[PDB]
């Protein structure tokens, strides 16, 4: 399966950027044998939480050689036998051989086609391993959160290491604005609280108990066979007759955050999507040139 | 003298994937 | 004073569409077609057919 | 009007892929096409309702 | 590989009701090349809870002919990431190109093919998008949380599923998490000032039923303060742990639609291509 994108009469000598392009992964709507670049695209700058809810209603695929008439692209999900294919390395660090690749939206400082030509902007996404790529977004929205509360100024743990050479994680509010993934910030931090404050509304006593014993041995018997205290969780008084405006199910509440729990959970990426075979080369890939991989 | 008829043979066996699969 | 007769150009880039459609066809009809699981009995051939 | 368009076909071919169990063949044929006057050579009245 | 499922004799009055299920998932409990369809065959109606908790042990298999000898099969996923295959749309809602889609055992009861001619029934189930089988589990465990198109649950595997949720809302609780706590007041004053935070906050949030009755003081400094940070852990806790909660309550999917050229959707009760993720 192969697909080609109708490549508008761009200019000259911007084409030869946009050919610096041969590893880069973008996003199709459906495999069709005939697309066009007004619509594999995006605004260079938007929130990230959309885009990541969107890196899942579409497809991937990768871009092959380019050419002035057009440029080709194979996509990654569908096939057979898991086939070979190239990609650029974009991330902030290095990745090594032998593991998984996740695709998350440039949370970092952004980087952006301006094809200032026929004016549009590509977006890339970025190319990490799942072993750093699980706790980056971490890291960026533990950074916001302790700058939300006006706390200390810094402690010094903006920097991740990874094969020796440590990133610095560029300040914020330098490439993109600060509003580029708040809502991701919001979003992930509202469902915590939540989640928190149900558990404990559920079990009072929870907190009240032992320091270090009461607690542990609700949980290892909890994890444990049935003992649960009969009905460990206590009994909730009734609610308001649905016409009050203070009216609080818990168990609708507790709905509520299980599905909006779980909506989450899914789309934040985390899935292989290829895996590297590199073989006759460099052991590892710095940023910023190709590698070759296997999808899974 | 010994690269590539049955080196040939060998490398590009590849552009055969249908081999249908329908009766 | 009088206006030089004028001479101008101009051009016109191409437009590029496709057409396509599709043949699928089904799975248990191509090796009576490829003649892979023909067995040979009078009932066989005409399903062929 | 006697020739208000230029056109060209190019060259059928054909790309198939496996899914849906059988064989799912896909016709192309990539073609382009470019006005051949200057001023507008075509319109419309929008007659009835 | 091929499962062959082999079959008894059979009334025609019923083989050419079997016929008409040739894309619907079945239930197996070992691979072994050979099986008979006694093997797979489920009760009726019964324990919604229970039985989704049974697909998550044996795995899946689609068929895909059926002859009135044998009939042939295909595991699911063991060695296949694009194996593409056909399962008709047995749900209720249509399901556009694009998403994934999740196995959950029926409701109301009645869809059971039953065979009078070995006395044997099946269950097969249907298949929902994600963006729903996610509600449904939902609904579901959440109702039968409160026993400490509606059927009832039967109280001895509720517990079970209880004590599944609860253990994931307990582990999420960390000397991170009160530090993110004593902001509710500091994260209510924001959602006022600007329209996408007061959004992204629902209605009946039961936060905003926390913050207007309960004052907290300033969070009390962890041991070690100087050298590690507790917020930044905490976040990945709660990120690894929300990343797989659907499938210790629901099922992971299993398969995304992929159509290259009939319209989009495809309305429940017909045919249409995948291929398994």
């Amino acid at each position: 399966m192969e697909v080609d994108i109708a490549l508008p009469t761009l200019s000259p000598g911007d084409l030869s950027a946009l050919q610096r392009c041969e590893g880069r992964v973008v996003f199709l709507e459906t495999l069709r044998r005939h697309a066009t670049l007004r619509e594999v695209a995006l605004p260079c700058g938007g929130d990230v939480l959309a885009a990541m809810a969107a890196y899942r209603r579409r497809f991937a695929a990768v871009i092959t050689r380019v050419t002035p008439h057009r440029m080709l692209a194979t996509p990654l999900g569908v096939g057979g036998r898991g086939q070979s294919l190239v990609l650029q390395n974009t991330g902030p660090f290095d990745l090594t051989n032998g593991d998984h690749v996740c695709l998350v939206p440039p949370l970092l400082g952004d980087e952006c086609l301006r094809l200032t030509s026929a004016n549009l902007e590509l977006r890339f996404p970025m190319t990490l391993p799942l072993a750093q790529a699980r706790e980056l977004t971490a890291r960026v929205v533990a950074r916001a959160a302790e700058t939300l509360r006006g706390g200390a100024p810094a402690r010094g743990a903006d920097v991740v290491f990874s094969n020796g050479r440590r990133y610095q994680l560029p300040p914020p509010h330098r490439d993109n604005a600060e509003a580029a993934t708040r809502s991701l910030v919001l979003n992930m931090i509202f469902l915590l609280n939540e989640g928190a404050v149900i558990l404990l509304s559920l079990i009072p006593n929870l907190l009240t108990l032992g320091a270090q014993d009461g607690y542990a041995n609700a949980v290892i018997q909890l994890g444990s066979a049935t003992r649960e205290l009969g009905q460990l969780v206590r009994q909730p008084p009734p609610p308001l007759p649905q016409d009050h405006a203070r009216r609080f199910c818990v168990f609708e509440a507790l709905e509520a955050w299980i599905a909006s729990a779980s909506r989450l959970g899914d789309t934040l990426g985390t899935r292989p999507v290829a895996r590297v075979c590199i073989f006759d080369g460099p052991p590892t890939v710095p940023p910023g040139e190709k590698a070759a991989v296997v999808e899974v | 003298m010994s690269v590539q008829i049955g080196n040939g043979l060998l490398m590009v066996v590849a552009p055969g994937t249908l081999t249908v699969g329908s009766a | 004073p009088a206006d030089q007769p004028v001479h101008n150009y101009m051009i016109k880039r191409l437009d590029r569409r496709s057409l396509n459609a599709a043949f699928s066809i089904a799975v248990e009809a191509l090796g009576l077609i490829s003649g892979e699981n023909l067995d040979g009995t009078h009932i066989s051939s005409a399903m062929r057919l | 009007e006697k020739a208000s368009e230029s056109y060209f076909m190019g060259q059928m071919q054909v790309a198939r892929t496996e899914s849906g169990g059988g064989l799912h063949l896909q016709l192309t044929q990539p073609r382009a096409n470019v006005d051949l006057g200057v001023g507008f050579t075509a319109a419309y009245a929008a007659a009835a309702l």
